[PDB]
């Protein structure tokens, strides 16, 4: 079916071959790495960008192009090694991972570091240029900063023949997280990926759905515009498109439903579906807050206000245990803030949502 | 002139209530400004007190106490049609904006300018606008 084909095309893992939306950045990286590969000299580049900008996809596509060029005997052969920071149980274990990727030897963290140091500092046998990719750099931080210093200092050696690309989300990292000597080592080589404009998002969506007339232009334009105005991320755009397809299986209404179901908060409807006693408790809290003006109140005054409200409403007199159970249930779903493990009558209560939202939910 | 005098006295008393260091503006202040207006009317030799006397009295009292774009208009016009609805018909907004004295070209320009900020989205059929 057409909807099934659109769902298949719009999946996240269905990476395209090459989209010129980032062709400029691709070209810049293609010049830099090509220069580092032609001169038999190492280098380092730091790239910072918000998630969803295609950093990993762009790097992998550049690696694919470089490997294809090497296969066409135009570039000297190179060894590619990829490591992910968040896929490692311990920080020091990255030394074992790289060593096992290059020689397959098993050694301790310190011994693996020493062997890697010996290989990268001593004039050994002439090896292929090493392309090292490290993902999620900020998660390799250590109070001693030895791992980061070694990672960004080793390619400085002529014998290293190592090119390192660091992908991260924060551009401030080399300034406030990295010390001076290594900050100057990554200085002036910082690539920032700006978020896609709504035109770029529309171009990407059109490329996803070439030769397929399944969505109207209006839904596509609105989805790209919401994405631009909220995060400018292709991942949530694909999720919205898939949800719109699912709802259409059941127009602009589908996209609106997707965006206001996957982004909007459910606090209002949760309060609406609350019980009568919980509503009375919330009203008592609001009345006590208006009387006092403070954002913290003990359980005793709230209980007194609840008893007064119940007397006004004609409800039966509530026991302390019942009110405590209701409060504990409310705190379980993170609508309030309380520590009722030991304190019972002296519990500080803070609202987890804005007062105006509570008023707008309770007026109806 | 009584209504204007009442409004001016309310404004002055509200200002004196907002400022703690201002003198207590009881009914004696109203009596004083009325006396000033009557004195001015006597000075100008007229049997009826005019608003110029009231303005001069207010000015004198204030001096004495002192010694001690089409885009926005069109956005507001279409904002007036948000009485409980998220989507607004194109024809109704177009008719209302033209009735205010704006050409359709300026209406389209304002729609595009506030549309760039993505405050809302317009259907390509130019029949309905869903406000983001
Ligand atoms: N050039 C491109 N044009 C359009 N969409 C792209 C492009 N490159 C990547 N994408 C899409 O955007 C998604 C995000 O790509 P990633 O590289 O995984 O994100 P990232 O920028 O690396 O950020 P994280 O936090 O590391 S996932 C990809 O899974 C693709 O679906
Ligand atoms: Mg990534």
């Amino acid at each position: 079916s057409v909807l099934e084909e659109a769902r298949l095309r719009l999946h996240v893992s269905a990476v395209p071959e090459s989209l010129p939306c980032r062709e400029q950045e691709f070209q810049d990286i293609y010049n830099f790495v090509e220069s580092k590969l032609l001169d038999h000299t190492g280098g380092c580049m730091y790239i910072s960008g918000v998630p969803g900008t295609g950093k990993t996809a762009t790097v992998h596509e550049v690696i694919r192009c470089l490997q294809q060029a090497a296969q066409a005997n135009d570039v000297p052969p190179f060894q590619y090694i990829e490591v992910n920071g968040m896929k490692l149980t311990e920080p020091h274990q990255v030394y074992v991972q790289i060593l096992q990727k290059l020689t397959g030897q098993k050694a301790t963290a310190n011994h693996a570091a020493e062997l890697l140091a010996k290989q990268f500092c001593t004039r050994g046998s002439p090896q292929e240029t090493t392309v090292l990719l490290v993902d999620e750099l900020d998660l390799l931080w250590t109070h001693k900063q030895d791992i980061m210093y070694n990672l960004f200092d080793w390619p400085t050696h002529k014998e290293a023949r190592l090119v390192v690309l660091a992908i991260a989300n924060t551009m401030d990292l080399p300034e406030r997280i990295m010390m001076n000597r290594v900050s100057s080592r990554l200085g002036l080589t910082r690539m920032c990926f700006q978020p896609y404009t709504y035109s770029q998002l529309q171009q990407i969506l059109r490329s996803r759905l070439k030769h397929l007339k399944a969505f109207e232009d209006d839904a596509i334009q609105l989805v790209a515009r919401k994405v631009a105005a909220l995060s400018g991320d292709a991942r949530r755009c694909l999720d919205i498109c898939r949800r719109a397809t699912e709802i259409c299986e059941f127009t602009i209404a589908h996209s609106m439903e997707a965006v206001d179901e996957m982004f909007s908060s459910s606090y209002i409807t949760a309060i609406k579906n609350s019980s009568v006693l919980e509503q009375s408790f919330l009203r008592a809290i609001l009345a006590e807050f208006r009387r006092s003006g403070l954002e913290e109140a003990t359980f005793q005054q709230i209980y007194s206000q609840h008893v007064a409200l119940c007397r006004m409403e004609g409800l039966p007199y509530p026991t302390m245990s019942e009110t405590m159970a209701v409060c504990s249930h409310l705190g379980s779903c993170r609508l309030l803030l309380v520590e009722p493990s030991r304190n019972d009558l002296l519990l500080r209560v803070r609202l987890n949502v804005s007062q105006d939202d509570v008023l707008y939910a309770l007026k109806d | 002139l009584a209504d204007y005098i009442t409004a001016a006295y309310v404004e002055m008393r509200r200002e004196a209530w907002a400022s703690k260091d201002a003198t207590y503006t009881s009914a004696r202040t109203l009596l004083a400004i009325l006396r000033l207006s009557t004195a001015l009317a006597r000075l100008r030799m007229v049997d009826v007190v005019e608003k110029e006397d009231v303005n001069e009295a207010i000015r004198l009292m204030e001096m004495s106490k002192d010694s001690l774009r089409p885009a926005d208009v069109i956005f507001a016009t279409v904002r007036e049609l948000v009485s409980g609805g998220r989507s607004v018909r194109f024809s109704e907004a177009e008719q209302r904006c033209v009735s205010r004295g704006f050409t359709p070209a300026q209406f389209q320009a304002a729609l595009d300018e506030y549309e760039e900020l993505n405050v809302w989205q317009v259907n390509a059929s130019r029949t309905r606008i869903t406000f983001v």
